[PDB]
């Protein structure tokens, strides 16, 4: 899961 | 009855749809165009014909190292411990392994997600780091780096  | 499937202009927004519901941080357009110009690094699952999970990754250039980074790869819940996200993540491996020039395979966790660390420590990936406040408008907000080495 990317936090972007 | 799983089957992964290429990422295309065609399905595109059943992925968008099942990372909607899946993770609950959302995804900019500009990630959803780069899914499609990586190739096999994005799939779609499908359990009986129906798209119920997909994986996405992106080659990443940090630590003087090419490292293979997880974006995404995630299952619908009622369709989950049947052998879906085993079978992207494999396929993830496969890839990596025929490449031959990939360090590592990384990826980013809430430290709550027992079920994501279980998953990939019966895989051989650990658990290199804790990131503080690495998520920003969700709780946990601190996430575990999970890495394995090839
Ligand atoms: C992590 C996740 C992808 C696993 O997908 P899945 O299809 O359920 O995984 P599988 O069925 O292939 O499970 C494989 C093995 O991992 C372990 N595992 C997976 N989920 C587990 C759980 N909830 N509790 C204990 N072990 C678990 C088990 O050893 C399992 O083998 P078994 O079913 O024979 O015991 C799923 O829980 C999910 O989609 N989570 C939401 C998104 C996410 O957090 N993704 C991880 C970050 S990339």
């Amino acid at each position: 899961m990317l936090g972007p | 009855r799983i089957e992964l499937g290429d990422v295309t202009p065609h399905n595109i927004k059943q992925l968008k749809r099942l990372n909607q519901v899946i993770f609950p941080v959302s995804y900019n357009d500009k990630f959803y165009k780069d899914v499609l110009e990586v190739g096999e690094l994005a799939k779609l699952a499908y359990f009986n014909d129906i798209a119920v999970g997909a994986v996405c990754c992106r080659v990443d250039h940090s630590q003087n190292q090419k490292r293979l980074y997880i974006m995404t790869l995630g299952c619908l819940a009622p369709y989950r411990r049947l052998g879906i996200g085993t079978k992207m993540l494999n396929h993830v491996l496969n890839i990596c392994e025929k490449d031959g020039t990939f360090d590592n395979i990384y990826l980013h966790v809430q430290i709550s997600n027992e079920s994501a660390i279980d998953f990939y420590r019966k895989f051989g990936f650990e658990i290199i780091e804790t990131k503080k406040n690495y998520y920003k408008r969700i709780e946990p907000a601190d996430a575990h780096v999970l890495q394995k080495n090839l």
